[PDB]
């Protein structure tokens, strides 16, 4: 709607997802995994695994190469 | 005569092969010897059990009591395992409030 | 008191059989210090043994004293203050094993949520 | 900085997974004694 977003995952459950922007129930764990997802899909594009050992390797992710 | 007695004599028949001064031998004497003092076994418990059962319909009081006690004994199983678990939380918020 | 006699003479011969099971145990792994150790295993089992027959000679002597009604009466075919003990220490343990399932209920879920928050750090 | 706060995350999640572990016995026990309860 503007900052919450409702999903309905099994018929009778409602799941809510607010920003609350303070401007001066709650699960935690869902919160705290939300943090570490952005935080490795982040890492992901920063990875080592994007190295190329052999100096003349292009570049890319490992298994790819593989 | 005296199933106890029986229960006795019986469990020395079990040993008789080997305290004294091949195979089949010694396999037929073991399987009527262990039939034999399982078998007992289970006419001493039947004993014990239509005894329980003549208690249980004639003074059935004396089941309450036995009840009563057990209940007690898991009113203060219980309160040893919450205070035993309680040291340890007390302990682990000693821990964790170090860091 | 008696009817727990006889719950006590009944764990009495299930306790004979698991020793001399224990026994047979004990000779089958006994290959001719660790033969002095066996050696006072298998004494001192044999000692508990005759123990538990004396206590169960005993047990049959007192319940053996203490029937006028034959058994096959007693099965029902189709066609106080300790009622009132019992439904106070009831009501106390349906009380405690309230609290106890709030305990349990409380450990798993802080179980749960270490092990989610663990699991995604990597 | 760097090395710092990984052995201070090192530090944490040590910790936690004691405290999982200590709980996870305690727990054992009190579900053996709420479950075989006679009521």
């Amino acid at each position: 709607v503007k900052n919450q977003i409702i999903s309905q995952p099994f018929p009778s459950l409602q799941l809510s997802i607010s920003l609350c922007h303070s401007s001066n129930d709650h699960l935690y764990v869902l919160e705290h995994n939300l943090h570490l997802l952005i935080r490795e899909f982040h890492k992901q594009t920063l990875s080592s695994i994007m190295m190329p050992h052999p100096a003349s390797a292009p570049f890319g992710h490992k298994r790819m190469r593989l | 005569s005296t199933l106890v007695d029986e229960l006795e004599s019986s469990f020395e028949a079990c040993f008789a092969s080997l305290v004294s001064q091949d195979q089949e031998e010694i396999r037929t004497g073991v399987d009527q010897c262990i039939q034999k003092f399982l078998d007992i076994a289970r006419q001493t418990e039947c004993f014990f059990l239509q005894k329980r059962l003549q208690l249980s319909v004639q003074k059935p009081e004396q089941v309450i009591k036995e009840d009563v006690s057990e209940l007690r004994n898991e009113l203060q199983r219980k309160d040893a395992l919450v205070q035993k678990h309680l040291t340890k939380l007390r302990h682990w918020q000693q821990v964790l409030e170090d860091i | 008191n008696t009817a727990s006699l006889c719950r006590i003479g009944q764990e009495t011969v299930q306790d004979i059989v698991y020793r001399t099971m224990e026994i047979f145990q004990l000779l089958r792994n006994m290959q001719l210090g660790t033969y002095q150790d066996r050696l006072t295993k298998l004494q001192d089992n044999l000692r508990q043994l005759s123990v538990l027959f004396r206590k169960l000679r005993l047990v049959y002597d007192k319940c053996n004293e203490n029937d006028p009604i034959p058994v096959e009466q007693l099965i029902p075919y189709v066609e106080s203050e300790e009622r009132r003990e019992i439904a106070e220490v009831n009501k106390k343990l349906k009380q405690k094993n309230q609290q106890l399932k709030q305990i349990m209920d409380q450990l798993r879920n802080l179980i749960w949520d270490i092990n989610a928050m663990l699991a995604m750090r990597n | 900085r760097n090395q710092q706060l990984r052995t201070l995350q090192e530090e944490c999640d040590r910790k936690l997974i004691t405290l999982r572990d200590e709980i996870s016995i305690d727990l054992y026990e009190l579900e053996e004694e709420y479950y075989s309860s006679s009521s």
